[PDB]
């Protein structure tokens, strides 16, 4: 009997995984699915429970340890710029339900897993975004600890759905990953974000936190960017399995094009806004790295990946790059007009930054810094003056409608990028759509859709009653969550919205 | 490549830029979340309320219809796919208050003990002493039996997750599954340490296929697994079926009566460890499953007897079930060879009477079952020769 | 809400279990779908749905026996009898537009606590599945306006 | 009250003070250092060479006398201490490259999961299914006797820390120190445990106390650990006996072979746990101790057989005190209540075999002590009864 | 039989660890002593080896967690002043070599401890000291790794021994604690240093890195500190279990006053030259904060604590405080003429130091700040210049004596403080001595230091073969490990040196 130390490892263990299936009629895929993967599938990563909590629990730590150390040793919580400090703030707040509508749609396919090898698989990856949820939350805690804006993280999930930037992102991350079907679920939840979205978005977060001088963010991020490259490993096996199927080649080119449609639509207006009007030093113009990281090195490398299995490019992207030049600054006049109902506090764009967005972006001035300037000269920061930007808009003929599909705050009259408005009368209730896609899509799936627009929703009420109902006062109980300016005083009262009296008047109702 | 914070002028201007006075006093995160304890304890700090519910789901912060439905009318996240019914499902709270990151740590602790401990026991060769029957036979043909059960009740949480109509629930009954499927990766890496200290030892999957598939002795077993994974989509259901009656009946006489007392009582020593691992992990599912169906749906002061009624019936079929797969499961006890104390009839009674009193005391007089154990260890023991 | 204490208010009222299953079917008929009979009471119909729910789940298992709670039907019809009905209808219905109404009625007709849980989410499961073969095909195909027109939607304001 | 990293004109003045290109091209720390393995181990990269020793001692780096020695003449440091003699002090590298944090978190892992396992264990009240005289017998009276003698083997470390001649060695031995004395706290603390579950449990330390000095069962091991005590000031023959010979002789015998297989065999599930957790501390003892004697002592190229001439007539004597020890020992068998199998001489035999077996072939085959061992197993047997 | 989740305590493992002993006649201490403690001794801290791996183990994570990722992202560890560089080099190395020895004396206390609760209290000890040394080492560690003068951290092991002030450190820590008795050794290894200087040591450590712009240091020095409140209570304990002894009233005192003395005489000077002419920026004149954290803070609490027992305070410290007035000064000066021989790279005093020192020190200027003006106007740092400090010293008559008893560089002539020159012949060698205690030490114990002196150590050795064959050199080989200047540009090389010509002539044998 041999007795030398013999240390056993994960690879056994992964190997007779594939094994640990039994075969037998009744088992079937619970939810509903057109698309059946092969039993088998070999995954990229030889990953056991044990190792994998081993891997996860030394980053874990070791980033905990430097966040509850280091960055309240320097205080680094209160040397950011209170413009980043808002833009993290919503970042977060997003990003956690993003990653936790993430995990339900990654145990939608574990549902819907044949192989026992593809199930570990999306079992880490539901571990692995339960854990991004988890650490998106402890930057919510510790900015509500440290920063000197606690508000908007203290009541980040009770007043987060007042704003209306909250419904697009619902629907791109929230209801886009599980309302699909199982395999598009999957693309959308995983390749559409972790190859066009979320590979870039992160990179893109580090960079411009570190510009602006939060240390916070950039090691949390990075290390759910260290589980996220796994995630896109698991993708693309899990597509290899979805390969060979008679019914992928009707269907899975549809599907990604649908995908990448729905999540580009409001995902490059609202990092647009988030970056460009959050940060008082910018590094790089958000229409070259959008374009970049979405096209340059996805679309080569993917279809180089897919098209020996039978994709097709979806060719959305050559309108989706011309409305991208403007939706950012679209979604930017939105989100300055509707800044009483999001949380985050707001600075509008100062000289230097008019000048960077004229430098990098052409014809901005003409278009969007008047538009500013008389906005600002009209009393926008002072609380005395009483002055709303939605009842300016309304007095000047520019009314918003929210797209049915996207649900993202449009303006046709406001907008250089493409796109239209489209009113639609249906069994006596009206609809709005802005995109031709969009378009197409609700009228295929009247029943998809049913989203309520806020307008209806606030009809007849008062926008101060709104605040107060919804919690989006401050904790004194005199103060508004958001406010006009990035500085700390003046800070608008819900007494002054009274004497402003802004009425929902139901625009697309007309 | 110029960091804001260690950039000399980009910090002057932050320090300028930035307000001398906070905004808000308070810095508690989340302070309208209702703690259960006395103070908002950290893992209620971030997980609660991570879930984004509509108004027309209990205790719904958000308001309006889901923006993308599934295809058809059913909503996403409606509270159709379950049959109980509450004020809040944000009530539940984690007795251990283990959220991702004390969870894996623990993980991890049990991945780096377990691999040192076996190292150590690789080393000493203690293999040796253990009954060459035992080993030969029951752990490799059967142990590896209950892998499959193991992994069926794992892959079986599959809906759970996706139609969890919380955020700690979901939080909860993933910890349950991972628990589940490193309970089954123990076995076959135990099973694999054997085979890697003896020559000769059967490694494969076949034979542990082969007895949970055309083996009489686990055909109870294997019917009820089958029937949880597909048989009822509904969750609550699956999370009472698969943790509180059929896992604490049949699992749990399995791991700590027979696969535990009869490994130590035949000089084995390696199987105590993985027994043991096993049944904290159970301890801590079902410590948190209890809480939950107490706490919440046994004790709602709304839906009351509603939300029990549902249990008592639940709890019932899923009891005669487990009764029927235990009665079928005994045979191994005629199968190894004879043993004073607890292979004998006596014995074997005793041992049924005890966890069928453990699981009345804990989960039948809360939820309001009526059980007399004679009747339920008659029946289980009437299969046994 | 006004409207919304009027209803729970109306709600007290109902004691029978086949008057409540009525009230609810033909609530969820007027409110509740796309294709609906009136918007007035939209925006409030889910928490009002959802308390009407919870008062017919009470007002079931009072009188109603495990049997029937666990295989039958709230209006008394069998559940493998709605599974082969509503299956059939599936299986006959050609049309995308055919198969989106009855898949939408019937959601309307049996859906918890009128029907079980378990047979209702795989009755969800199978209509889905058809519905996802015979409508998710094509879908660029066809033109915008031929969709306008096909819904029968009539637009008001483009440019 | 400002930070030099924060503050912008600081920061800015350090940054303009700081040289542009680096000033020396390697980065390694300590270079100079042999490694035993491929690389430069970072367990080798900080411990080794921590020890300021001059050049009169073997390997020493630095030079001259002492700059305070003890009251007399003998250096505070000196070679006198050790009678063995070795080329250089720093050869010594533990195998685990086992330095103070992974040997701290290791520990702290063994507290976590024996209290998250103690805790379930609690709750499962399995001890109920025990054996009576057991766990009433045999652990309350005797186990707590070798409780004293870990903590004798540990407080007997006490030289060997100060009289250490250099780093890694003195690490080792720290490290098993602390083995040895939270061994004897997992007695204690099973002790305390089985008395909290089961009412009328004696958890005082008196019983252990009389069974270790007035009982006749213990008598040769409480001589031998005393004689370890202040018999030997040589810290490398502290090291040897109380960790090769004695250690791997007595000890061993007594937790691997009576009290964990005969637990096992008696219904007992909760001491597997602690018999293996002093089992893996002691597989990491033994493993250093090795090394370091066969490595740098055994195999000198200088000092040769000098060196092993002494572990010979070490070995000799201290295997004749441990022969003796475990032939006092060896009655608590007949205490016991006969068990077919363990307890029967021919299984007591052939436990004693193959723990004098592995004995020789891990130490005395590399040190050249010849044993044969049937009249050792001979001479231990012939105090059974 | 009760099943409620029951978790036990280290309460009761601790209760009964005192009745763990068994007593017997044989058993003694191993080493030599004259005290013996009472063999009942509780502890203040109720410690298990269980309990203080996971309290220890939590911060140790935590603090490596940090420092691998915050430290590294910043890019803190090139943003240094090289001049605190080398200080905390010089730090780490003696400090790492304090705490071994540390670790030894209170093994030696261990083996002379009787109480078994003392015993257990005496391995935590030596267990956090093993961590302090490890923590040390990882700090230089890093600094090797990041820091932009690495040869310094590489080489600190070998280069040590070269070093004047190495032997005075050795002296103080390394043979201070483990040459003495075993009660004795107590006192100098842990309430000499935790109360008088490890306490007070650490904070000003900490608060000058912050003030430099280090943070890798003051991590780790505050988890030291966290083990050395541990330390304090168990000296406390420990002093109060050898009270009550007759003879420790006959010695304490005597024990206490020579450790005070004999730790000072080293200590004082030392940290004075590496705060005050180690840093750029300096947050408080280092004789200030040198008086109050040994005296004020120290003295009140210890004396009222202990003179409850029978003790009596050091009288030495009137003339404690008048040497330390200025041996930090003459030490500087050793330092800056022997700067060959060290490791450390040094910077000479600018004119805002100079003015600093005059302002905070009266008398300053006219005595130190000349020297170091004409040291600087002949060529000090030009590596051309060829001109050594010990050979201008030799020529201006101001030579260097090293005490016998505490082996600190002592100058006669240029030196303000209290003490003196004395020089002793013994059986054909002459002796050193500076100080009248040190003086009386000596004489009533000839046999206790027998350290050889540099100077015939070096006789008939040329400066820059002592430098080659003590491994001195650069990794490349052409130039020394210590530089007269803190500028990374004309370093010093061996032919410089060689060319420099300087010959030690053993002063003492005049
Ligand atoms: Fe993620
Ligand atoms: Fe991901
Ligand atoms: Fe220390
Ligand atoms: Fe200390």
């Amino acid at each position: 009997v041999n007795r030398a130390p013999v240390g056993v490892e994960p690879q056994e263990v992964h190997k007779w995984l594939q094994s640990f299936n039994w075969d037998f009629k009744e088992n079937r895929t619970k939810y509903a699915t057109k698309y059946h993967m092969a039993n088998q599938t070999k995954e990229q990563f030889k990953v056991i429970a044990k190792e994998y909590a081993r891997m996860e629990a030394a980053k874990d730590e070791r980033q905990f340890g430097t966040l509850l150390d280091g960055l309240t040793r320097l205080g680094a919580g209160n040397k950011v710029h209170p413009r980043w400090g808002e833009t993290m703030k919503v970042i977060s707040n997003f990003l956690e339900v993003g990653e936790y509508n993430a995990i339900a749609a990654s145990a939608m396919l574990w549902d819907s897993a044949t192989a026992a090898e593809q199930k570990n698989g999306y079992l880490a990856q539901v571990l692995d975004e339960i854990r991004h949820t988890h650490q998106c939350a402890f930057i919510n805690h510790y900015y509500s600890k440290h920063y000197h804006d606690p508000a908007g993280h203290n009541d980040a999930r009770r007043t987060r759905a007042i704003g209306p930037l909250w419904k697009g992102m619902k629907r791109v991350f929230a209801d886009g990953f599980i309302s699909g079907d199982a395999v598009e679920c999957s693309v959308n939840l995983q390749l559409v974000g972790e190859a066009c979205f979320t590979n870039p978005l992160i990179v893109a977060v580090t960079e411009w936190a570190s510009a602006n001088g939060d240390e916070i963010t950039p090691t949390v991020f990075l290390s759910v960017e260290t589980d996220e490259l796994r995630h896109m490993a698991n993708g693309y096996q899990t597509v290899v399995s979805i390969a060979n199927d008679p019914a992928a080649a009707k269907y899975l080119n549809t599907d990604l094009n649908n995908a990448f449609w729905t999540q580009q639509k409001y995902f490059t207006p609202a990092l647009g806004y988030l970056f460009e009007y959050g940060s008082k030093f910018k590094v790089e113009p958000w229409v070259k790295t959008w374009n970049r990281w979405v096209y340059e090195d996805w679309g080569g490398i993917w279809i180089g990946r897919l098209g020996k299995y039978g994709v097709e490019s979806p060719r959305s992207l050559r309108d989706a790059k011309t409305d991208a030049y403007w939706a950012h600054h679209d979604l930017a006049l939105a989100a300055y007009a509707l800044w009483p109902l999001g949380f985050a506090r707001l600075a509008l764009p100062d000289e230097e930054d008019q000048e960077w967005f004229e430098a990098n972006y052409p014809g901005w001035a003409d278009h969007y810094g008047k538009i500013y300037n008389e906005w600002k000269k009209l009393g926008y920061e002072d609380p005395k003056s009483g002055f709303i930007p939605y009842a300016w808009l309304l007095a000047n003929g520019h009314d918003v409608y929210i797209d049915r599909v996207s649900q993202v705050p449009f303006i046709p009259s406001l907008a250089k990028g493409s796109g239209s408005l489209r009113v639609h009368e249906f069994n006596g209730k009206k609809h709005s759509l802005t995109d031709d896609w969009g378009e197409r899509m609700w009228l295929s799936e009247p029943e998809r859709y049913e989203c309520h627009n806020l307008f209806e929703q606030y009809e007849g009420r008062e926008l101060s009653e709104v605040i107060a109902e919804g919690h989006g006062v401050r904790s004194d109980g005199k103060t508004l969550i958001a406010q006009p300016h990035v500085r700390g005083d003046n800070l608008w009262t819900l007494e002054d919205i009274k004497r402003a009296g802004c009425v929902f008047p139901n625009p697309l109702a007309k | 490549t110029k960091r804001g914070l260690t950039d000399p002028e980009r910090a002057a201007i932050i320090a300028a830029a930035v307000p001398d006075h906070a905004l808000d006093t308070q810095r508690k995160y989340h302070y309208f979340i209702q703690p259960r304890w006395k103070r908002l304890s950290e893992y209620e700090q971030l997980s609660c309320y991570a879930q984004p519910n509509p108004d027309w789901i209990a205790g719904g912060l958000d308001w309006g219809d889901w923006t993308q439905k599934f295809h058809g009318g059913r909503p996403s996240w409606g509270n159709e796919s379950t049959e109980l019914r509450t004020t809040d499902w944000y009530r539940h709270r984690d007795p251990a208050r283990r959220w991702h990151a004390p969870y894996v740590k623990d993980k991890s602790e049990e991945a780096r003990y377990t691999q040192r401990f076996l190292a150590a026991y690789s080393s000493e060769g203690s293999i040796r002493t253990i009954d060459a029957y035992w080993r030969d036979e029951i752990l490799n043909k059967y142990y590896g039996a209950l892998l499959y059960n193991e992994y069926g009740l794992f892959n079986a949480h599959s809906s759970v997750g996706r139609d969890c109509l919380s955020d700690t629930i979901r939080q909860s009954a993933t910890f349950a599954g991972l628990d589940k499927v490193d309970n089954a990766q123990m076995i076959q890496m135990e099973r694999l340490f054997i085979a890697k200290l003896v020559p000769g030892f059967d490694a494969s999957t076949d034979v542990p296929k082969k007895i949970w598939t055309t083996d009489p002795i686990y055909a109870g077993a294997r019917g009820a697994v089958e029937e949880i994974w597909q048989g009822i989509q509904d969750w609550n259901e699956i999370l009472w079926a698969g943790h509180a009656v059929y896992d604490a009946t049949f699992g749990q006489f399995a791991r700590r009566e027979f696969f535990q007392r009869l490994a130590t009582v035949y000089g084995d020593t390696l199987t105590p460890f993985f027994t043991a691992q096993s049944q904290t992990y159970f301890q801590t599912t079902r410590g948190a499953i209890e809480d939950l169906f107490v706490y919440c749906l046994a004790n709602d002061p709304e839906f009351g007897a509603h939300n029990r009624t549902f249990l008592n019936a639940w709890t019932e079929h899923y009891l005669a079930r487990s009764v029927t797969a235990l009665k079928d499961f005994v045979g191994i006890y005629a199968k190894v060879e004879k043993v004073a104390g607890a292979t004998d009839r006596a014995g074997v009674s005793e041992a049924l009477q005890r966890v069928f009193g453990d699981w009345k005391v804990d989960y039948a007089d809360k939820i309001g079952f009526n059980i007399d154990v004679d009747q339920k260890v008659d029946a289980v023991l009437a299969g046994f020769k | 809400n006004s409207t919304r204490t009027e209803w729970e208010g109306k709600i007290a009222k109902l004691n029978s279990v086949d008057q409540a299953t009525k009230f609810i079917q033909d609530f969820r008929v007027a409110y509740s779908s796309p294709f609906r009979k009136s918007y007035d009471l939209d925006v409030d119909y889910q928490y009002i749905e959802r308390k009407i729910e919870e008062r017919l789940s009470v007002l079931k298992t009072e009188k109603l026996s495990v049997a029937d709670l666990v295989t039958k039907a709230t209006t008394g019809e069998d559940a493998a009898a709605v599974e082969a009905a509503w299956i059939a209808k599936m299986k006959a219905a050609e049309s995308k537009y055919a198969a989106e109404r009855i898949h939408i009625e019937f959601r309307q007709l049996y859906k918890p606590p009128v029907l079980p849980v378990n047979v209702f989410l795989r009755t969800d499961a199978a209509l889905g599945t058809i519905l996802m073969e015979l409508r998710n095909t094509d879908y660029y195909a066809t033109p915008l306006e031929g969709l306008r027109k096909e819904r029968g939607v009539k637009v008001l304001h483009l440019q």
